C-alpha cells in the first residue's frame, strides 16, 4: 500500500480513507486534510450551497492555490495561468483531468471533468491527519474523531466541527437537506433499483468481492436514485467510485464502461480509457524512455496515434514547430 | 451498582442541609487549601474527612506531594531555583531568601534585558548610559557606557563603544580589544580573562563584565547594591515594572521616550517612534522571506533545547531573532541570527544546562587557525560546547571569583602537567611560566602592583615583574 | 513621553502625582488599586500589571484573601468553540464567608443567582451591591473594598484596594507590585511554566491538566492568517495615537491574534479585544473614538442612541425615586438617550411624565394616591411625596 | 562591495588568469535574491567555485577565515574519546587518493 486515498464524489457524498461513507452538503470550507499536531499544509475544500466549488491548498502560513471545475486557479487573488509550478506544486493537468502535486509533502490532488476531489497521501500520515477525510489508520469505525477528539455517532456534526471561515466570508452551521423523495416515490425505486444493483450482479464487478464490499456503495445510491427525474445514469456517480476504490488495492478492473451506458465527460477528441500511463507521448516532447516508471492511472487520453497539443488530440503527421 | 473499596465511605445528600459538599468538591490534593463549590452530592463514594484522593488511590496521609515543573517530590526532597535551595516542609516549599546575581543583556542589535528582567526595544544611535551608581543621592562610584554608531536598523554594521568608568579610571574597547586610556588606582581588583569567546572583565568586589567580542553586554552585580543604580538596566529592586524611571524621575510606558532621556550627548538625535509592526522593514510586505526566518528561528524551540524550554522562556528570545534578521541583511556573515541563539544558549548554561546545537551546516565556528603558527600541529585547541571560564594560567595562576560557570569556545586541551600561556599559544609545564613567589607567600604571577601603601615604618616592598627574587627600598618622606 | 513641560507643573498619573523641581519629577510612593483582568479566550492580566495565558478547561481559583478569609473567588473555564486553543469563561462563583457564608453565581447571560435563586437586580442587601450597568452588564459592590463586571461572555474584572496589599494569593497573584513572583504555587515557590501554575489552582483532580499551552493557532485554521494581521493592524494605526502613551499595546495585539483565529466567530472576537484596549486607555485618562460602520459599532435600540462619553446617574427612572442616593460614577460609554428622556423598565425611555416610582421595592404607576389609616402618599413624576 | 572578494588582494594571482567577470555577476545575482539567514551558503559557494578553478591553474588560495566563511571540520574528531584531532581543513589537498 503505502499511499491513501478520499474522495468527494457525486453530490455531497465523501470517501475516506478507510470505507467509510456518508453525505454531506455543506456551505462554506472545511478542511479535508492535515496534520492535527503541526500542519506543514492543509487540503481545503470550499462548498457554495451544498455543492462543491474549489479545491485549496494553503502551505502553512504564505502560500495559497485555489483551484476549481473553473480552472481558472489562483494564487492568493491574482488569477494565474496554467500550468504552474511554484514553491515544490507542480499544478499540471494529466489524462485531460487537474492535477495538484506536492510530493515534497506528500499528497496529490486532483479533479475531474464532472468535479469529483481526489486526494492521493503517503503512509507518513498513519494516526496523523485529522479532518474530513478522516485518520489514516486501518479502522473504519473510529475515524470520525473531531476537532476537539470526539467519536462521534454521526456523520453530519463531524464534518461542522471541521469548518474554516475568512473575513470574506463567516459561515454557519448548515442544515440537512429535506428530502424530496420521500412523497415522489411512486415507480422511481422498482425500475431504477437495478443500476445499483448490478455492481453485484455483473461479473466485471463481480471479482472485488474479496478486496472491498459493495454494500455502503450500493447502500448510498439508493438514495440519490429518487432526486433525479428520468435518467438510468444517475447511478454512475456511485458505481463510477467502485471502480477506482478497487484500483487503489492493487487489483484493477477493464472494460467495465463499456456497458454501463454512462462514461465520464472529457473534452474532445478524448474519452475514458482505463489504465494509461501519466507521462502520454505528446507532439513537442523529447523521445525518452524508461524513467517513467509511474504507477498506471485511470483518465481520458487521445487515440493510438493523434497526439497531443494543447488540450487536443492532433495526428502526428501535423506536429508544429515553435519559436 | 458497585459497593466501593474498603478505605472509603459512600456518602449522601441530606434533605435539610444545603451544604451537601460531596461528590462534587472531591478533595484533591491539589485543591485542599482551595475553596470549592457545591449544589448537592451525588450517589459516589468518598474518602474521609483526613484523607484525600491521588491519583485513583486514597492516599493516607497529608504527606503527597509538592508539585513543580509538574512532577513529583516527596516531602523532604529539594529544589535549586537560581542560587537558592527549597525544601517542601510540609504541602508548601519554604525557599531561603539570598538573592541571586543579576544580569543585564543586549540581545542582538537593538534590545535591553534589564535586572528584574525586562525586554524592551530601543534602537538608539547616540551614545547612551547603559547602568550607572550616580544616581540621586549616592556617591556615583561606577559610569558604565555603551555607544552604538549605525544601528537604528541591525544589519552587519552597528560596532559598539563601551567606555566604563570605576576608580576614576577610562578602560574602553571596541573592534575585538580593550583598550585603556587612564589606568585606576586600586589596580589590585582588576582582571582580565579572555577566555573563550568572551572578554570576562572583574572590576571589584561587587561587579563584573562580559563581552562576545561581538555585540553582548551582560555586566553582572551582587547583592551589595540592590537599589543604588539606575540607566537603561533599570534601578535593580525586584520589582520589574519600574524599570522605566526615566532620569527625570518618573515612569513611562513607551520606551523609545525612555533611552531617549539617558543619553550622554543632549544635543545628539533623539530616535524616532517607529509605527509598530510584526514585520521589520525588509520583512514587511515579504510574507515569503517572513515564514524562512520564522521557522529557522523555530531552533529556540528544537528537540536539544526541550530541557532549557521549560525553565527559560524562549518567547523573549525569539522575537529578536525574527526582528533582527528581518532587518539585517545577512550575506556572507550570517552572525545577526548566529549570535541570538548563543544568547540563549549562554542562558542555559548558567542554569546548569549545556548545549550543543552547532554544527557544520549551521554557524560553524572553527577554531584551527589557532594550531597553525608552529610547524609541528600539536592542535591542543578545541571548540569545547560549554568549559569554564575561571581556569589557570601563567598570566592569572590563582583561582579568581567566577561570575560565570562555564563559556562556549574555542578552548586550550593538552594533558596535565601543562598550563597555559595566551602569549604562546601553545600549552606549557608550570616553570616556563614566568611566577613569582618571594619570601615564601603564595601569590599572583608578579603582578605591577605597589603593596602596602598604609603603614610608612612596615614599608618592606617586595615586587616581582617575571620572576625576580627581588626586594625594593622605600624612599623615606623625611 | 517625549514632551516638555515647565518646572512646578504636577501631572498626575492614575496611581499617584508628581512634581518637577531642577529637572527631576519628584513623586509619592503611595500604594494604588490592582485590577486582576479576564477576558477574550483565556487571557488573564494580574493585580501586578503581568500578562499571561493559561487554557486549562476546570474549575479554578482566581483570587482569594489568604490570611484571613474574607472573600474567595473561583472562575470555571470551558472549551467554547471547534478548536482545543479557544477555551473561554463561563460563569465565576463568589463566596463571602462573612454574610451567611453565602454562594453568589454570575451566569453565562446577565445573570446572577443567590443559593440557587434566581434574583432581579437591584439586590441591596447589607453590605453587597449587586446591579447593572449599562443594562448589558452586571456591577457586584462588596463593602467599599471589592468590585467585579460581567461574566456573560467571560471578561470578568476585580478591583481591589490596597487594604489586601500582599494578602491574597490566587491565579492574579499576591498584590504586592511585584511582577514576578506571580507564578508562585500554593506550596509557596515561584514556577517558571506557565503551564505548571495555573493546574496548580484547579478545584478537580479528574480534571486533565494539560501539557503545552500553544501560541499560534493559526497554524490550525491558516484562513485566518491573513485577515488576523490587517484586523488587529488598527490596533498600532493612529486611531489609538492616544494611548500608545498610556499602556503597552504590543499584548493587546498579542492577544487578538489568538483569539480571532481561533474562535467560531472573528467578527465579535475582533471587536471585543480591540474595546480591552479602549477600556485600559480610558482607565488611565484616554478615550478614543474607534467605532465605524466596519469597526464594529453596537446597534442600540430605536430607543436609545450610542454615545461615547455619558453620565450613568440621570438615566434610569429608579434614580428619581432615590435622588438623594450619591452617584460618584465615572463617565462612562454605552447606550443612553436624550437628557429630557428617562429609562423605563421595558426597554424604552420616557419623559418624567410617565417615570413610575419604586416605594418599598413597589412599583406604582404614574398617578397612584395610596394610604394607609395615618399616612398619606402619592406618586407625581418619579418621586414619592409621603407626608404624615 | 562584498562580491568584490573575487577582486581582493589574495586573489590578485589568479584574477590576471581566469576572468572574475563571469564569476562576479553571478555573486551579484544569487545573494540578492537569496535570503540568506542561518546558512549564508548562497554567498560562500560561489567564491569557492572560482577559487576551485583557481586551484586548477595551479593557484591554491587560502580566502577563508573564522569571520567569513568558517568550513569548521572538528566533529569528526569526536566519537574516539581521545582525542587524536587528525582530521584538518587545508587550503587545496589532492583530490584523488588511496
Ligand atoms: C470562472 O472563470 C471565469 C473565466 O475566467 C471568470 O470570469 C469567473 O469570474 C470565474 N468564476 C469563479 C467562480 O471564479
Ligand atoms: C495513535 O495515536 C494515538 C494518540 O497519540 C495513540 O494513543 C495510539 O497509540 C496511536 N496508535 C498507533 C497505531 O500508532
Ligand atoms: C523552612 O522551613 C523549615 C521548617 O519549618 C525550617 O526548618 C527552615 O529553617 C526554613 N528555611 C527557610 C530558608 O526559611
Ligand atoms: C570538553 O567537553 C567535553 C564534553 O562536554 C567534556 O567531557 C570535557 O571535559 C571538556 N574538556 C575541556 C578541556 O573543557
Ligand atoms: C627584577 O627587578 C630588579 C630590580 O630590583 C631588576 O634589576 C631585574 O632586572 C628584574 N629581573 C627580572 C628578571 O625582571
Ligand atoms: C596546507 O596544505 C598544503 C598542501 O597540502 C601543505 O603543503 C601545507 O604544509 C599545509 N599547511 C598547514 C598549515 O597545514
Ligand atoms: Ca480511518
Ligand atoms: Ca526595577
Ligand atoms: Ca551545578
Ligand atoms: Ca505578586
Ligand atoms: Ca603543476
Amino acid at each position: 500500500s503505502s499511499t491513501a486515498r478520499c474522495s468527494l464524489f457525486g453530490s455531497d457524498f465523501v470517501n475516506t480513507f478507510d470505507g467509510s461513507m456518508y453525505s454531506f452538503a455543506g456551505y462554506c470550507s472545511y478542511l479535508l486534510a492535515g496534520g492535527c499536531q503541526k500542519r506543514s499544509f492543509s487540503i481545503i475544500g470550499d462548498f457554495q450551497n451544498g455543492k462543491r466549488v474549489s479545491l485549496s491548498v494553503y502551505l502553512g502560513e504564505f502560500f495559497d492555490i485555489h483551484l476549481f471545475v473553473n480552472g481558472t486557479v489562483t494564487q492568493g487573488d491574482q488569477r494565474v495561468s496554467m500550468p504552474y509550478a511554484s514553491k515544490g506544486l507542480y499544478l499540471e493537468t494529466e489524462a485531460g483531468y487537474y492535477k495538484l502535486s506536492g510530493e515534497a509533502y506528500g499528497f496529490v490532488a486532483r479533479i475531474d471533468g464532472s468535479g469529483n476531489f481526489q486526494v492521493l497521501l503517503s503512509d507518513r500520515y498513519f494516526n496523523k491527519t485529522c479532518g474530513l477525510c478522516g485518520n489514516f489508520n486501518i479502522f473504519a469505525e473510529d475515524d470520525f474523531m473531531t476537532q476537539e477528539g470526539t467519536l462521534t455517532s454521526d456523520p453530519y456534526d463531524f464534518a461542522n466541527s471541521w469548518a474554516l471561515s475568512s473575513g470574506e466570508q463567516w459561515c454557519e452551521r448548515a442544515s440537512p437537506p429535506s428530502s424530496s423523495c420521500n412523497i415522489s416515490s411512486g415507480e422511481m425505486q422498482k425500475g431504477l433499483w437495478e443500476q445499483c444493483q448490478l455492481l453485484k450482479s455483473t461479473s466485471v464487478f463481480a471479482r472485488c468481492h474479496p478486496l472491498v464490499d459493495p454494500e455502503p456503495f450500493v447502500a448510498l445510491c439508493e438514495k440519490t436514485l429518487c432526486e433525479c427525474a428520468g435518467g438510468l445514469e444517475c447511478a454512475c456517480p456511485a458505481l463510477l467510485e467502485y471502480a477506482r476504490t478497487c484500483a487503489q488495492e492493487g487489483m484493477v478492473l477493464y472494460g467495465w464502461t463499456d456497458h454501463s451506458a454512462c462514461s465520464p465527460v472529457c473534452p474532445a477528441g478524448m474519452e475514458y480509457r482505463q489504465c494509461v500511463s501519466p507521462c502520454a507521448r505528446t507532439c513537442q516532447s523529447l523521445h525518452i524512455n524508461e524513467m517513467c516508471q509511474e504507477r498506471c492511472v485511470d483518465g481520458c487520453s487521445c487515440p493510438e496515434g493523434q497526439l497531443l497539443d494543447e488540450g487536443l488530440c492532433v495526428e502526428s503527421t501535423e506536429c508544429p514547430c515553435v519559436h | 451498582s458497585l459497593s466501593c473499596r474498603p478505605p472509603m465511605v459512600k456518602l449522601v445528600c441530606p434533605a435539610d442541609n444545603l451544604r451537601a459538599e460531596g461528590l462534587e468538591c472531591t478533595k484533591t490534593c491539589q485543591n485542599y487549601d482551595l475553596e470549592c463549590m457545591s449544589m448537592g452530592c451525588v450517589s459516589g463514594c468518598l474518602c474521609p474527612p483526613g484523607m484525600v484522593r491521588h491519583e485513583n488511590r486514597c492516599v493516607a496521609l497529608e504527606r503527597c506531594p509538592c508539585f513543580h515543573q509538574g512532577k513529583e517530590y516527596a516531602p523532604g526532597e529539594t529544589v535549586k531555583i537560581g542560587c537558592n535551595t527549597c525544601v517542601c516542609q510540609d504541602r508548601k516549599w519554604n525557599c531561603t531568601d539570598h538573592v541571586c546575581d543579576a544580569t543585564c543583556s543586549t540581545i542582538g542589535m537593538a534590545h535591553y534585558l534589564t535586572f528584574d528582567g525586562l525586554k524592551y526595544l530601543f534602537p538608539g544611535e547616540c551614545q547612551y548610559v547603559l547602568v550607572q551608581d550616580y544616581c540621586g543621592s549616592n556617591p556615583g562610584t561606577f559610569r558604565i557606557l555603551v555607544g552604538n554608531k549605525g544601528c537604528s536598523h541591525p544589519s552587519v554594521k552597528c560596532k559598539k563603544r563601551v567606555t566604563i568608568l570605576v576608580e576614576g579610571g577610562e578602560i574602553e574597547l571596541f573592534d575585538g580589544e580593550v583598550n585603556v586610556k587612564r589606568p585606576m588606582k586600586d589596580e589590585t581588583h582588576f582582571e582580565v580573562v579572555e577566555s573563550g569567546r568572551y572578554i570576562i572583565l572583574l572590576l571589584g568586589k561587587a561587579l563584573s563584565v562580559v563581552w562576545d567580542r561581538h555585540l553582548s553586554i551582560s555586566v553582572v552585580l551582587k547583592q551589595t547594591y540592590q537599589e543604588k543604580v539606575c540607566g537603561l538596566c533599570g534601578n535593580f529592586d525586584g520589582i520589574q515594572n519600574n524599570d522605566l524611571t526615566s532620569s527625570n524621575l518618573q515612569v513611562e510606558e513607551d520606551p523609545v521616550d525612555f533611552g531617549n532621556s539617558w543619553k550622554v550627548s543632549s544635543q545628539c538625535a533623539d530616535t524616532r517612534k517607529v509605527p509598530l509592526d510584526s514585520s521589520p522593514a525588509t520583512c514587511h510586505n515579504n510574507i515569503m522571506k517572513q515564514t524562512m526566518v520564522d521557522s529557522s528561528c523555530r531552533i529556540l524551540t528544537s528537540d536539544v533545547f526541550q530541557d532549557c524550554n521549560k525553565l527559560v522562556d524562549p518567547e523573549p528570545y525569539l522575537d529578536v531573532c525574527i526582528y533582527d534578521t528581518c532587518s539585517c541583511e545577512s550575506i556572507g556573515d550570517c552572525a545577526c541570527f548566529c549570535d541570538t541563539i548563543a544568547a540563549y544558549a549562554h542562558v542555559c548554561a548558567q542554569h546548569g544546562k549545556v548545549v550543543t546545537w552547532r554544527t557544520a551546516t549551521l554557524c560553524p565556528q572553527s577554531c584551527e587557525e589557532r594550531n597553525l603558527m608552529e610547524n609541528g600541529y600539536e592542535c591542543m585547541w578545541r571548540y569545547n560546547s560549554c568549559a569554564p571560564a575561571c581556569q589557570v594560567t601563567c598570566q592569572h595562576p590563582e583561582p579568581l571569583a567566577c561570575p560565570v560557570q562555564c563559556v562556549e569556545g574555542c578552548h586550550a586541551h593538552c594533558p596535565p602537567g601543562k598550563i597555559l600561556d595566551e602569549l604562546l599559544q601553545t600549552c606549557v609545564d608550570p616553570e616556563d611560566c614566568p611566577v613569582c613567589e618571594v619570601a615564601g607567600r603564595r601569590f599572583a604571577s608578579g603582578k605591577k602592583v605597589t603593596l602596602n601603601p598604609s603603614d610608612p615604618e612596615h614599608c618592606q616592598i617586595c615586587h616581582c615583574d617575571v620572576v625576580n627574587l627581588t626586594c625594593e627600598a622605600c624612599q623615606e618622606p623625611g | 513621553s517625549g514632551k516638555r513641560y515647565p518646572p512646578g507643573t504636577s501631572l498626575s498619573r492614575d496611581c499617584n502625582t508628581c512634581i518637577c523641581r531642577n529637572s527631576q519629577w519628584i513623586c509619592s510612593n503611595e500604594e494604588c488599586p490592582g485590577e486582576c483582568l479576564v477576558t477574550g479566550q483565556s487571557h488573564f492580566k494580574s493585580f501586578d500589571n503581568r500578562y499571561f495565558t493559561f487554557s486549562g478547561i476546570c474549575q479554578y481559583l482566581l483570587a482569594r484573601d489568604c490570611q484571613d478569609h474574607s472573600f474567595s473567588i473561583v472562575i470555571e473555564t470551558v472549551q467554547c468553540a471547534d478548536d482545543r486553543d479557544a477555551v473561554c469563561t463561563r460563569s465565576v462563583t463568589v463566596r463571602l464567608p462573612g454574610l451567611h457564608n453565602s454562594l453568589v453565581k454570575l451566569k453565562h447571560g446577565a445573570g446572577v443567582a443567590m443559593d440557587g435563586q434566581d434574583v432581579q437586580l437591584p439586590l441591596l442587601k447589607g453590605d453587597l451591591r449587586i446591579q447593572h450597568t449599562v443594562t448589558a452588564s452586571v456591577r457586584l459592590s462588596y463593602g467599599e473594598d471589592l468590585q467585579m463586571d460581567w461574566d456573560g461572555r467571560g471578561r470578568l474584572l476585580v478591583k481591589l484596594s490596597p487594604v489586601y496589599a500582599g494578602k491574597t494569593c490566587g491565579l492574579c497573584g499576591n498584590y504586592n507590585g511585584n511582577q514576578g513572583d506571580d507564578f508562585l504555587t500554593p506550596s509557596g515557590l515561584a514556577e517558571p511554566r506557565v503551564e505548571d501554575f495555573g493546574n496548580a489552582w484547579k478545584l478537580h483532580g479528574d480534571c486533565q491538566d494539560l501539557q503545552k499551552q500553544h501560541s499560534d493557532p493559526c497554524a490550525l485554521n491558516p484562513r485566518m492568517t491573513r485577515f488576523s494581521e490587517e484586523a488587529c493592524a488598527v490596533l498600532t494605526s493612529p486611531t489609538f495615537e492616544a494611548c500608545h502613551r498610556a499602556v503597552s499595546p504590543l499584548p493587546y495585539l498579542r492577544n487578538c491574534r489568538y483569539d480571532v483565529c481561533s474562535c467560531s466567530d472573528g467578527r465579535e472576537c475582533l471587536c471585543g479585544a480591540l474595546a480591552s484596549y479602549a477600556a485600559a486607555c480610558a482607565g488611565r485618562g484616554v478615550r478614543v473614538a474607534w467605532r465605524e460602520p466596519g469597526r464594529c459599532e453596537l446597534n442600540c435600540p430605536k430607543g436609545q442612541v450610542y454615545l461615547q462619553c455619558g453620565t450613568p446617574c440621570n438615566l434610569t427612572c429608579r434614580s428619581l425615586s432615590y435622588p438623594d442616593e450619591e452617584c460618584n460614577e465615572a463617565c462612562l460609554e454605552g447606550c443612553f438617550c436624550p437628557p429630557g428622556l428617562y429609562m423605563d423598565e421595558r426597554g424604552d425611555c420616557v419623559p418624567k411624565a410617565q417615570c413610575p416610582c419604586y416605594y418599598d421595592g413597589e412599583i406604582f404607576q404614574p398617578e397612584d394616591i395610596f394610604s394607609d389609616h395615618h399616612t398619606m402618599c402619592y406618586c407625581e413624576d418619579g418621586f414619592m411625596h409621603c407626608t404624615m
